[PDB]
């Protein structure tokens, strides 16, 4: 297929270029923002991301910084003003990245340590009291499937609102309220990124800390 | 003639009168958390902020209903 | 958005986030651990020197 | 800091005196964080040391048995 | 012509105005649990967290109604 | 043409806006039982758990209405 | 064609949005009776149990409306 | 064709969503009378029982509406 | 054919969902007057009985609406 | 045929579900004024009676809507 | 035939169920202002009367909606 | 015939039952601000007046909906 | 004929009764924040004002629904 | 009639960038006093205090 080239190339170039740029900052230094960004991000993320403990090591800061910096390009492009050629990558990559990252992170993080015995044999007291097999399927399917609806609804609503507000605000007549309405896009993108990163880190740490 | 009434009535009825519970719950939670957090400063550091986590459930309340609006337009 | 979007959007974000975080975890962890190592070394050296 | 005079009276003579500001003491319902500008609220003080700033930044833990706010 | 009005009216009427009870109950439980949990330190994490288990009942309240929405679309 | 509108309107109207009382009552009972149960230690687990038995009545309130939904589909 | 819309609309409108008052009253009475019954020991089992008798009136409230549902099906 | 829609819609709309005020008032009066009657001993059985007389007014409130249901069936 | 739908819809819509405010207000006034009248002895019978006079206004609230029901039957 | 449905629907919809706010406000004002007026002796008859003047506003609230009912009958 | 249903439905729907918020707010403001104004002597007539100015906003709330009723009759 | 039902139903449905939230919020904010502002002298005019700024948001709530009424008449 | 009823009913139903949650939450948050901020001045500087940030969520609640009104007019 | 984007973009970008950068430059620029003052004051105070 020759179509869908500007969305995949523009999204993969901006996402891979801004996400695959941490390899050159290993030796230093670099300026006055290295101590404030590294100390504030490491101290605020490590001190505020309570619930990991025995979860992982570099997956918290690497998944949080890589997911926030890599996923921030889909919602930080609201300032670019100017037809279905560069907007499907945000809605498709947002729901696909949130659902695939939440399901793959929860299943891979929960099926690594402990484990196969708790997930492969979740009956006994959890499905025998309660002798009917409906509580494990309803509670397990709803609790295990709530991340796809929450991440797909938050990421889909944030990407749809940012792309719809950017396209409608950049493709209009006058340039007053549409060109000056940056508070809803900036507050919605910052609140969506902070709420998605805090909800994903807190949900992964809380869901991974107990079985 | 059922596409206009079905799509418009489905999008307006499915994404219309539904934000009253989320908007009322946000104001009630903000007022209760503001009164409880204002009545005690020591409790305004690692307790009342946890109530903000309840806002994370709003996306699973009426805000998810808007996700069905595309079914009456895009789908 | 008609076709050929799930493979590019899913493989781009999944391969970029996983390939970027897996290959950038030691650089961001070792490069970002200077604040905790320097703060712990200075606080432990000052507290151990004052207590000693 | 110092603002309002939060003098403490014991059963015999005076227990404590001097001004006070951000007095983070526990009330009748539980742990609270009062400071300078609170309204009149008569509570009860039970047992337990409460770290409250006295004068010129004197965060002292005043521990007593009974108390009437 | 009854499939568009029946499916759209069933999905919008069955998955429309229903999140007011769950969104209002989440805000009321979050505000009451935040005030009661913040008013006492020892009660900050010993019983108030059990109130979060009440959120597990939300999946059996309005959130289960969305499970019927497929009956107006996929089924 | 009355089977689609009657079954869809009966399933959506009979299993639609009805979980507001159960979801609101679960949050109100969880917040009141959490505040009253957390305000006292001896009252943390002696009678407050009996309030959870009230949740057993929810199955006889709105949750029973879903039992009639099959009458608009299977029956 | 009036039997499907009349029976379905009568069963859905007569046995639909009606359990909000009973489900809300059960949660409010359970939370108030749990807080008032747990706030005092002697009041834990002497008069608070009489509040459970109020639940006996629920059968004469919305639960009786379900008794009319047969009129839209069996009768 | 107006007898089935008028009788079914009249009985369902006249004997449907109406028990919310009676069921909510019974639970609110039972919880308030249980908390106020249980908070004091002398107030346990001296005037609080008079609140039960208020329940006698319920028969003249929503319960009287059911008396009109026969007008949509027997009359 | 407009006499059955107009008379039945007028009597059911005019004398149907309207007793929620009177039934809820009677229970709220009975519970508040019972708790406030039972919390003090001197206030048990000196001014609290005047609150019963408020019940006399109920006849001018929803109970008066039933007076219009004859307009959909006798008139 | 529009006179019966227009007059009946206008009188029932214009003078139907509207007394819930007035009946609820009368019971809430009577309970709050009864508790606040009975909690203190000097406040039994000095300013609490002024709350009864608020009842005079009820004639300008839902009670005025009945004044439009003649427009669906006499006019 | 659209003038009778459009004017009657516009006047009844535009001037019908709308006084619940104004009548409920008048009773809630009268009860809260009566309890707070009667609980203290100095607060009996110094700022509580300013709450009556809030009643002036009622004319810009539901009472203004009646101003549109002429559009369904005189205009 | 769609202009009368569309314009009348759009103006009545868009500018009808919507002032209950603004009228209820004005009375609740006036009663709470009057009780809290009258309970203390120093708090009578220092921050309580800022609550009046919340009334400025009413123009962005239901009062803005009236701005759409011209779309069902002038536009 | 479905464009006028679908567009007018979609804009009125999608931008009509929806401001009750935002207007009620703004008044409840303003009253609770005004009472809590008025009872303690030390907390009226960097705590209760944070509740105003909750108003920023209103634009993502009912106020966002108005953003869909153009879909029933401009789109 | 027209667009007028230089006034809104220049006024909003210069006002938000100058106000946010100038008012927020103390939190991002003054954050080095903890590591710099803790490492310099910790090493100098620990070496001089331990030596004396």
């Amino acid at each position: 297929m020759f179509f869908s080239v500007v969305l995949g190339l523009l999204f993969l170039v901006l996402f891979r270029s801004v996400a695959k740029k941490a390899t050159s900052g290993v030796p230093g230094k670099f300026q006055t923002a290295i101590e404030l960004v590294i100390g504030f991000v490491n101290g605020s993320v490590k001190d505020m991301y309570h619930g990991k403990s025995k979860l992982i090591a570099p997956l918290a800061l690497t998944i949080f910084v890589w997911v926030f910096l890599m996923n921030l390009m889909d919602l930080l492009p609201i300032d670019l003003l100017p037809r279905v050629v560069p907007s499907a990558d945000v809605n498709v990559t947002l729901s696909m990245a949130l659902g695939v990252f939440i399901l793959i992170l929860f299943y891979s993080i929960k099926m690594k340590g402990i484990g196969g015995f708790t997930k492969e044999l979740t009956l006994q007291p959890f499905n025998h009291w309660a002798f009917i097999p409906v509580n494990l399927i309803l509670e397990g399917v709803s609790l295990l499937s709530k991340p796809v609806s929450l991440g797909l609804r938050l990421f889909g609503n944030m990407y749809a609102g940012e792309l719809i507000f950017i396209l409608i605000a950049g493709l209009l007549p006058w340039w007053s309220q549409w060109i000056l309405n940056v508070p809803w896009a900036i507050f919605h993108i910052l609140i969506i990124t902070l709420q998605a990163f805090i909800f994903m880190v807190l949900t992964i740490v809380y869901l991974s800390m107990a079985s | 003639n059922l596409n206009m009434d079905l799509l418009y009535m489905a999008a307006a009825v499915m994404m219309g009168l539904a934000a009253i519970g989320a908007a009322i719950g946000i104001g009630i939670l903000g007022g209760k958390f503001l009164e409880g957090a204002a009545r005690q400063p020591d409790l305004i550091p690692l307790l009342r902020t946890q109530f903000f986590i309840v806002m994370g459930l709003v996306d699973a309340i009426p805000m998810i209903a808007v996700g069905l609006g595309l079914y009456v337009m895009f789908a | 958005n008609l076709n050929a979007t799930i493979l590019g959007q899913a493989i781009a974000f999944v391969l970029f986030v996983l390939f970027a975080m897996k290959y950038v975890w030691p650089p961001l962890m070792a490069a970002i651990e200077k604040r905790q190592k320097e703060i712990a070394d200075g606080l432990a050296s000052a507290e151990r020197a004052h207590k000693d | 800091a110092m603002t309002y005079h939060l003098d403490v009276v014991s059963a015999e003579q005076q227990m404590f005196s001097g001004l006070v500001e951000k007095i983070q003491v526990t009330g009748s319902e539980g742990e609270l964080g009062i400071y300078p500008g609170h309204a009149p609220l008569l509570t009860a003080i039970k047992p337990g040391m409460i770290r409250i700033v006295k004068q010129h930044g004197h965060e002292e833990f005043i521990y007593l048995s009974g108390g009437i706010l």
